[PDB]
């Protein structure tokens, strides 16, 4: 029972590069040639990766190889098909029209198993709706080692939504979809990496229109993306915080202007800034906002932006009593790169220029901000 | 550079 | 007298990308405005570059600023024209149409001067040609700081020649261009980093069709770029050794193959290959062309080419004995990477698999290339 | 891994 298959190079391809990005062990991938597909097996510390793509299955078997030395070669293979043999001496035989490669293999017996889930909830979302909820968080998780519990994204159903949600102490960004059916309440904390990784995946062309799996326990996270991959994660043992604190209630004002003339304008003005002192300054009234900063040693600058009504130029803020307020301009940033849309909102809790500030985006209504300001 | 009302943490 | 001006942004970014590839005075740029033109002059420990780029000299003056503050800023502004004003306050004013910076300047007098050559030979050739030289020497410069003379390239001029020649004793490479006046031989060894920002001047767009003057004394070379660029560079003091004995004077035997399926075989090939034994072998006959490797505890590879008197898949190799050599895959790659041409050449001076080898391109005659092969 | 004829330095 050796391994013989035919692939298409470009499939395979891609399913390496998901598996280079999970990674003595750990540096191999196991191959299965069963029914019709190639199941690719990768492993780390906290995540398990299996992926099964359909290849011509000649004789079925396992293997498990270098990962990274199946991947370098595969990458510069022009053949848009590779024959993969799995030969007596425990080598692996790649196969072009003109080339041959034989890697040394070792025992399939040596490759951990995946674990298993006994899931507390399980439900289905589209990979699309998947993607959006961890772009608009996953910029504002702690990087601080010490807050354990905040160095990953927050994963809840909460009434009929499935929200994800991440916070730095400095930021807050909560996003979601609704789920049809009844689903009780869970969470957990993913990790950044698995995040990051699960991703990767869901925005694969292959998947992006279809759907992905989601089974939670208090160990574990198990994806099924469109039925043909899956990621199995550890958890951040922790509690996440209670953000609904966090989120202001009212508002006395608002401004609303074009998201990229804003990004583009907090920018360049932001490059006078030093590390010591990383703050922007709105002064914000209903004729103008007036966007300026300063750096210690290096000099100021500032911005002008006048009231407009067209969409391209935007910028209202219907108040007759004006706003000063500053905030770190890479945490705005973060905000506005990660929605795409025409115009965002910025909405002021109280006269005080020490009260948390919610951002939200037109036509987006499942996406919630909140970044504290600094003082300027 | 104040920080959201996280208890504790701020 | 305060230096004030208009300039075209696109044009600035260029020149400001010239001054950040030279680099507490290092950290400036020096601006100076006079007769109808803009200044820039940046400087290290070992160069010195001025450029002067037209623009709309609206008051003659002296300023210098941050080189990284200023390039920072100036590529992130969207305006087809900046104004810059220098102001009382020794503060710099940059003004696009809706923003300002103001950056803090540092005293003109504090900025160094350029020193002065005393040529020993001058002359001029196409900034193309200089570029070729340069693009077929600058891989096979010695990083080995201990090897202080091998840590450049040699410009010389022998007989009628101008030529670049670089060695890291595994390799050799030489490249010439003719020069049509009688000129007396010289010689100077141009410092890596020198050769490099001398590089990126003639590749630019600006200058690539033009024309560079080349001054050379025991101290110093001097180019002038296309009028308006000119660079000032320190030289590597020690004798380079003298090469000529290193270049096979006969052959036994030719390899011309397509120097494109060449390469991109070497390169899958050599994939397998370990940092201990970076090695790949070359087995000729008239009949087939075989390129493998081996890696210790990874595997082997091999390809397969047979002759071929088309042009897109050409391999001959016209001698009835066969041949198996050994390279450093990298040192192959290096060389087939630094002409663009359909075909290249490997001449063999004897059977053994041990001296070295000339390498040529058709339609190329003046570079040639010496590699030493490794035991396989 | 032998080196060009440079004297010294081979």
């Amino acid at each position: 029972h050796m391994l013989k298959l035919i692939v298409e190079t470009k499939t395979l391809v891609q399913s390496l590069g998901f598996a280079r990005s999970v990674v003595p062990e750990y540096a191999n991938i196991k191959l299965s040639a069963k029914d019709g597909n190639l199941e690719l097996s990768s492993t780390n510390m906290d995540l398990y990766l299996s992926q099964k793509i359909a290849v011509q299955v000649l004789s079925e078997g396992e293997i498990t190889v270098s990962t990274q030395t199946l991947s370098d070669i595969v990458r510069k293979l022009p053949d848009s098909e590779l024959t993969l043999t799995e030969l007596d001496i425990m080598k692996l035989e790649i196969k072009g029209q003109n080339c041959q490669f034989n890697l040394f293999t070792l025992p399939v017996s040596s490759f951990p198993a995946m674990d298993s889930i006994k899931p507390e909830v399980s439900f289905k979302i589209s990979c699309a709706d998947f993607a959006k909820i961890i772009e608009s968080t996953k910029f504002s998780i702690s990087l601080d080692e010490t807050r354990y519990n905040l160095n990953g994204i927050y994963l809840h159903i909460k009434d009929k939504e499935f929200f994800a949600a991440s916070t730095d102490g400095h930021r807050l960004s909560i996003s979601w979809i609704t789920l049809e059916e009844k689903i009780k309440n869970f969470g957990v904390i993913l990790p950044q990496k698995s995040a990051e990784e699960i991703l990767k995946i869901v925005k694969d062309l292959k998947n992006i229109h279809e759907d992905i799996e989601i089974l939670l326990s208090s160990n574990k996270i198990k994806f099924i993306c469109n039925e043909n991959t899956i990621l199995l994660s550890k958890l951040i043992d922790g509690t996440f915080p209670d953000y609904s604190a966090f989120i202001p209630k009212s508002s006395i004002s608002k401004l609303v202007i074009n998201r990229k003339i804003f990004a583009d304008s907090i920018e360049r003005i932001a490059i006078i800034t030093v590390e010591k002192f990383r703050a922007i300054k709105l002064s914000l009234s209903r004729k103008t906002l007036e966007i300026s900063a300063v750096g210690e040693a290096r000099g100021n600058a500032k911005e002008i932006i006048t009231a407009s009504q067209d969409k391209e130029s935007f910028y209202e803020y219907n108040c007759d009593e004006s706003l000063v307020i500053g905030f770190n301009p890479q945490y705005l940033e973060d905000v506005l790169k990660a929605v795409k849309s025409n115009l965002v909102e910025l909405y002021f809790s109280d006269i005080s220029a020490s009260a948390p500030v919610l951002i939200k985006f037109p036509q987006n209504p499942k996406d919630i901000f909140v970044i504290m300001p600094v003082k300027v | 550079v104040p920080t959201l009302p996280l208890v504790p943490x701020g």
